[PDB]
């Protein structure tokens, strides 16, 4: 079970107009059973339908979609997408966040194969300036999932926009997740999670739950440098997205 | 083309 | 206790309560079944979407209009769109109060038969009635005489009425309407260099027609003006993000209403069909009908449509005749507005079709008790 | 004191009060019944219209004349005309004061019996009387001696009176009258290229007959003038705005009174009819009757009819004969004016027939006390 | 030697030589023009099609009848049919033989005048005569007394005859005929569910009428039988292969002849028109006219029309009167057959109008030396 | 005159003189610019390679198709192809004699405007005419009636023609074509195990498509056999020396024509798109178009494609129908063969856009003169 | 015609 | 429809 | 200037399926300024495209190619592919000589660093069956290029299939190459130019023109034993090519 | 009437 967060840049018809760009995207998503698609700029789900036909052309039940309704508190509203194979996991309960430009979304995956039977997934795309404010608020989100859902395993991922002058050492202790031993950050700050040559660990993988800590494969959480793996140029890598995917493996 | 299709 | 009024036409399905001056639930008459199985946030895998949901998620549903040229093709989804109106839009059970449906004239007798059968079985509505869409239009104006020009989405018809008496032999029905303009607008736009083929992207053309298309007072003269002047051009923004420019094709699509030879139909123009309908009437009532012409429907909201029609009839009609084209504001919902007036009237209370009448001799009531 | 006089002529029905010089209830005697369903339920409308109501809306109503050739055919529609004119037009209760009725000579004996019975039972008037319309013309003119030529709409009749005691053996009745003239002009206009088949436009033809047609002194000479000149041509406007022209047909129709062979009728001309009536009289009265000739009826309004009538009589009559025609204005209401003068007369009060006499002897008394 | 006779009118024109037992040249009188721009070089088809040429490719041309309701409406295309008959089909030059034409009675004078002008200038026929289509039916049956009910496509009409001496005052012309009857079928079939709007499919409906429709002996009783049984239902094949089912409407369309109120026309029924024709005549000749009734035209081809006419007249006519409906087989060609016999008659040779006569007195001669 | 006829379509363009039975210039329409500077022995095509040279040296050059879905994209690339066609291959100066061009229907007017200007300026051709590609396919068959489906490399369309009158409202254009199918086969092949990304690999699969793939009469049946038999499997040697095996992909690739859902194309299938074009035609002309269905285009050489189409259409079309899927031999060059016949036609000489006519009215004369 | 009917 | 028109 | 001759056994796309052989072939070519290619089995110029892609992957103008149309008279056809560095030398003009299955080609080169200004290399792949006849005809070719293109020097070298019973002493005298001292062989017959253990000097480098004779560095002409130089096995060496490259350095 | 004329 490969679970990854994909920070596609300005996803929509504009990126879907190029046929070659869609070809690489289709190849990337097939690698991970459960993939998170952030900052979907589409309004009528035209792009999502375009992205799903290539994945479901051989079988109507290869990839199911879980799309968030326009939820941007600010002027622009993006969408969260959850592409998952039904045979690997099954969605049971989803609900909107119940302080953010985009409210986080909570879903349930029934992973029978992995030793963590039930576990939740939280998707978030913080603003470049909100990050300091929202990171303390996410601590209150985890408490809500603990008693409303009675779920031991809770996962948080997305574009937290950490590091790279956004978060400094003065506010590095303001995070309850960093202080608490339950939420151990997986992605090291040294690793680069952006297609740009500059080092930026914008994406952070947060894992919570005693059963979930032994569930993650040791060392599997790492950025997926598709540019070198697929033998593409810097322009092609940037043309796909501005940030590298982050993938964690569940056993 | 100029809108719909790629041409 | 109250009376339910529904204009179950093509394109939009207005609904509301009797006595109101405006419908409360207006939405596109589109029902779509999803192709890819996937549940949104906090949903329960809805089988189908009706109306506003289909428009907002047009990417992943197979949109299909259940009404074609004012004729119901499928009934499995007509039951769905009606069920959405009563419970999800108006938030009122239909079994409490009677309902009043509308239809176009000269529809097949099987269409009205199934409408009555569905109302009494699926919803068990206490009473129902079907009225010609043209007749209800005259009630909004409050007049007694005058032709009704109901040019809706898929059906255009004229029903001349004099002193509350209809003329069934003079009813003319023409299938040229707004929907055929939406399909024709694609071919003319293909000339400029834009492609529109999918039903999802069809609605993009519909927005172009509703906000830009206008009728010219002189086709030949204005064709020359638009061909050598950039003043007629008007930019537009697609939902995708691109920008297009519409030049002379702004007015050619609405011009098909007056010269249906463009669409290949051998039928005469919308101005010619009004003149032909009047000629079928008696000589004495021709003067009254000329002075009172009432427009209706969506496709009569184009700028300058009234002035163009007035010029066309004047050439055909004899001189020294007062030709007044009545184009009141708030005419898109004109058909529904008359439906509210008729329901509230005490005279109509004796012409409702009760379940007692339907049970004794079947659904054939709609042809004798109902007109 | 006050008495009601009513003219029961076909078409135009006049009514008023005794002593007046002009009637006030001047309405056509037509009955209309709609042939269409009432789709609009704004008002209950009516299933019958009499008088000015039917004339204005003649395009939808089916015009029917209850009186044909001065003979009542449909008594049910005749009652509606009588009922309407008493209340709606004159606002007078019939029972309060007596009424008078007028009728043509040589009427069927069954017509008189039922007309009297309706007065006594349906309206219960205290007393009425029926008089020959020809006789009442003499009173209007003031003279008591002469020959009366009543050429009305349905029946043309001629009665010679010499100082009273009108000769019954010298009375002539001709069915060629205004009703047949209008129908003949309907066929002639077909030659020019206009069609007036249905009864709704049978009224515009009559209006044309009362406005444009005129009588020419020389029928043969005008054919050369009409067929070789456009001076005789005149224009006319239909209610719908069309323009029609009347050429030789302007004087062709009104001449038919003198040559009934155009309509296939074996009867002689009206001039011969008047001449034959005088011939049956004795020589001692023929000289007097020639001098005092009075023309009455609607069909006398044609210009030149007086000069035309004396010309044929002069040719038929021997030389040194005083051929004089008296055609004063307002002769259209000559029958009504005489009735008003006769009713206001105190001497006429005695030979009224009362209700008690009718009950004692039955309706047959109308042929004994009344003539 | 042999003189050409042509019963040219609405529908299918017929032509042939005098003395022939059947018209050889029978073809619809339809003139059409293309409504699309040509695309094939070397295709070579002309811009004007007449007769069977237009019928074969009727899915492209716009069919326009030059003759409507017995009166020619357009003379440009009418000359084409006249030109096509003599040259392309008959292959005989008309300049060598006399030409006999037929027309309906009670028609505009301008129709006859322009007909004579063309036949003496464009084609230079040595001699012409025009005969009433009603009187020619007598020679077809070889009789001298009897009303004829000539039910043409454009106009039906009835002329009483009695050992010659046609009565001009008893001729009634009714605009209800086969062509207007066809327009009723389209509106009726719309109720079932089949739509025929454009004139290309107008021929298709006409073919349906002459193969399935029939007249019942009792319209009311037949309504109940067909509304509760499928026996009256008969299938038919469309040109495109579609199978359409005809229900109770099979007899409703012919019934419009007896009840014009179905069509909204105010005039009386066909049987009432025939009954009214005899009533206008003298009683001395009514007995013989009742026993001799000759049918004619194409619309009297419906099965059972003989029984229905006899039944309707029997109720109107007094009892114990011999009413015989003479409907000989192949009466569709009766009008043309009578013309062939008349031309061969030696006596008729003196009634021809020579070109010298036309030149001397102008085209107006046709009103004097011809009936 | 020896006027040249050039196809210049997507994929491989054809050229030749008028009157020839087969083109003399056949080569792919590929022009590419070197990705390396390197110079051959005495070579002067450093800027680009056009024609069969690019195909022979695909390993070095960068192949780019100037024509995309019948649309010219790089006007600088188009001039390279045309200059090579006239001089390097046809060995003829274009200035001597006029040329004819073929373009797909429903194309942007800017495509024709620039293309007209280029030849009258760069090549100074005395005259030119532009013809629809689909229309010219009928001349090769030598008929006048029947629909044409020109399933070309970059566009598939159906243009019904009846008696030389093309119907402008029934042309349907479909973007799925042969080049699109090549991409689909690559996607399946990568899943199979063999990867093709470089444009050099794009040509190899195209050769595989032209050689091994075939249309299956029943798509479902082959899955049962393919999964249980290796007889369907065929081995094609790659240029590198490796022998790959094609299994069920032999028939899956051509099946995208009938099921556009494989590539996500929401449009109807090729069998369905030929039904919709007929369904928009008249009822009377529907019979002829069913009989004649001319097949054309290079994507129609698959084995059994005609047999598959007849099976699909006959089931969808009404039974008792004669559906002949005409497949003339060597239909790959039908478009050019038809052009040769039209060029030699004498009547075609009168519709040529002369150079003088271009100067007076500017480059806008194409819309007025050409179809 | 010229007034009444359409012709 | 059922014959003429497409519906 | 460094010029080497390499005779790769059946240069084609199939050998490029292997990656290790393509690695050494890149290492070999990069060691010389100008190198000629023999048994080029490529028919659509695809193998040369792959080879030059490796050469010019970083700098677009590291190596420039000159190739020839298939000149094989028999079923097997070959191309005289020329690879050179633009900075070190520049190609002026090309020529193809009007008796051989694979007729030779002449290309002009302008050298600035070396004493020689212009020189032309003639590449030949003589048929093993008739190796005697072809070389005699090149004597006239040397005469042809002397005045028609005015080069003082006429470089002529390639796979002449010399020695090891192909040419004997009696036929060696019959060869015009040994008759005239203007063109003098460089590779000794004792030395081995084949990757196999047998000692044959199939490749033959002969120098014409006095100016190049001084420009030729003495002792520079020697076979390149890439098997021993790269520390590869005989099977690996034979996999790359059955012959040994020969080279000469010019000052 | 009752015989001659229509009335
Ligand atoms: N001014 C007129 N000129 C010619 N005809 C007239 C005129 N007025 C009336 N008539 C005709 O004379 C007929 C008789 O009119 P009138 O005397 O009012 O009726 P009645 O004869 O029943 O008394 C009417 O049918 C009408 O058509
Ligand atoms: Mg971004
Ligand atoms: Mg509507
Ligand atoms: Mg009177
Ligand atoms: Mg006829
Ligand atoms: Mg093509
Ligand atoms: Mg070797
Ligand atoms: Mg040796």
């Amino acid at each position: 079970l490969k679970i990854a967060a994909f920070n596609i840049r300005t996803f929509g018809e504009t990126k879907m107009s190029n046929a070659t760009l869609a070809s690489y995207i289709v190849r990337i998503v097939r690698r991970y059973d459960i993939v998170l698609i952030q900052e979907v700029r589409d309004s009528h789900l035209v792009a999502v339908g375009k992205l799903l036909d290539y994945l479901n052309q051989d079988d109507p039940n290869t990839y199911h979609y879980v799309v968030s309704e326009p939820l941007g508190r600010n002027s622009y509203k993006e969408r969260y997408l959850f592409l998952f194979r039904p045979n690997k996991v099954s969605v049971l309960d989803t609900y909107q966040y119940d302080s953010f430009s985009r409210e986080p979304a909570v879903v349930k995956f029934s992973s029978h194969s992995t030793k963590v039977k039930e576990f939740a997934i939280v998707a978030l795309h913080s603003a470049p300036s909100d990050a300091v404010a929202e990171i303390n608020s996410l601590y209150d989100v985890y408490l809500d999932v603990q008693q409303k859902w009675h779920l031991n395993d809770v996962m948080l991922m997305g574009d937290f926009n950490a590091d790279c002058s956004y978060v400094t050492s003065s506010q590095w202790s303001s995070i309850r997740l960093r202080t608490s031993s339950t939420f151990q950050w997986l992605i090291p700050d040294s690793a680069d999670t952006t297609a740009t040559s500059t080092n930026c660990a914008y994406d952070r993988i947060v894992v919570a739950g005693s059963l979930l800590q032994s569930s993650v494969v040791p060392g599997s959480a790492a950025p997926f440098d598709f540019q070198a793996a697929y033998g593409l140029s810097n322009e092609m890598a940037l043309a796909i997205s501005d940030h590298y995917p982050v993938e964690v493996t569940l056993t | 083309w100029x809108a719909x299709c790629p041409a | 206790i109250a009376a339910l009024v529904v204009d179950n036409g093509s394109g939009m399905c207005k609904a509301g309560f009797a006595g109101d001056d405006a419908p409360r639930a207006v939405f596109p008459s589109i029902v779509g079944r999803p192709r890819h199985q996937g549940v949104m946030v906090g949903m329960g895998q809805k089988d189908s979407y009706v109306g506003d949901e289909a428009q907002s998620k047009r990417g992943i549903l197979t949109l299909k209009y259940p009404i074609e040229h004012g004729i119901v093709t499928n009934w499995d989804d007509m039951e769905k769109i009606w069920h959405h109106t009563f419970y999800n839009e108006l938030r009122v059970a239909p079994e409490e109060h009677p309902v009043l449906l509308t239809e176009a004239p000269l529809n097949p007798k099987a269409n009205r038969e199934k409408m009555t059968q569905i109302m009494f079985e699926t919803f068990n509505t206490p009473a129902m009635y079907v009225a010609i869409q043209a007749v209800l239009s005259l009630y909004a104006s409050g007049r007694t005489t005058g032709i009704v020009m109901d040019s809706g989405d898929g059906v255009t018809h004229t029903v001349p009425i004099y002193e509350g008496y209809a003329l069934p032999h003079a009813i003319l029905r023409l299938d040229l309407a707004g929907r055929d303009l939406t399909d024709y607008l694609m071919k003319i736009l293909t000339e400029r260099g834009y492609s529109f083929t999918t039903t999802a992207e069809r609605e993009i053309v519909r927005d172009i027609k509703e906000k830009l298309c206008y009728v010219a007072l002189d086709f030949e003269q204005e064709m020359a003006t638009a061909a050598s002047s950039s003043s007629l051009e008007k930019s537009y923004e697609l939902p995708d993000g691109q920008v297009i420019t519409i030049g002379n094709e702004r007015f050619r699509c609405p011009e098909a209403l007056f010269q249906p030879s463009f669409l290949g139909m051998e039928s005469c123009g919308i101005h010619e069909t009004t003149f032909n309908s009047i000629m079928k009437c008696d000589v004495d009532i021709r003067k009254d009908l000329y002075a009172n012409t009432v427009l209706s429907g969506g496709t009569t909201m184009y700028p300058g449509i009234a002035d163009r029609m007035q010029k066309e009839i004047t050439a055909l009609a004899p001189s020294t005749m007062k030709i007044k084209i009545i184009a009141p504001p708030e005419r898109k919902y004109s058909v529904w507005i008359g439906g509210s007036i008729l329901a509230s009237l005490s005279t109509f209370q004796q012409m409702w079709i009760s379940k007692q009448e339907y049970d004794e001799s079947g659904p054939s009531i709609v042809h004798r008790k109902c007109f």
